[PDB]
């Protein structure tokens, strides 16, 4: 999986 | 003799945030980042020996998330909100030197002041035949 996030 | 030489690589970015105010409308971006890849100050630059750096980044970004820069400076800038590994590939102009694969945690601003901040490096030592 390729997982990305926000930060806040 | 197996003679080599060590050269430092930096991979790092940086970030500034970006408010509302300055953000086109459906554009989901809250941030504009610079990727960038270099060697250290106190060592040759890294136009000598590197030949050109692929960028490897999060499909969100399909079908423009394979970026090639072949000439210096080997930078990357976008808009985005999120935080993924990079994934950069440095080739070399002498191809006894096999390609690397250097994986950067991109670290977005969070002080949320519109200016830009140093983020994060991923510092590596390749080895070139000599």
């Amino acid at each position: 999986a390729a997982r990305k996030s926000a930060p806040a | 003799s197996r003679l080599f030489v060590k050269k430092t690589i930096v991979v790092g970015n940086v970030s500034k945030y970006i408010p509302p105010d300055k953000r086109e409308e459906n554009d989901q971006s809250t941030h504009k980042w610079m990727v960038y890849v270099r060697g250290s100050r106190r060592e040759p630059s890294i136009n000598h020996f590197v030949k050109k750096v692929w960028f490897f980044l999060h499909p969100s970004y399909k079908p423009n998330d394979l970026v090639e820069v072949r000439e210096p400076p080997f930078h990357l800038t976008r808009r985005g909100w999120g935080e993924f590994p990079v994934r950069v590939q440095v080739h070399f102009k002498d191809s006894q030197n096999k390609r690397i694969d250097i994986i950067h945690n991109l670290k977005l601003d969070r002080t949320y002041t519109g200016l830009q901040t140093l983020g994060a490096e991923t510092v590596v030592d390749v080895e070139l035949h000599r």
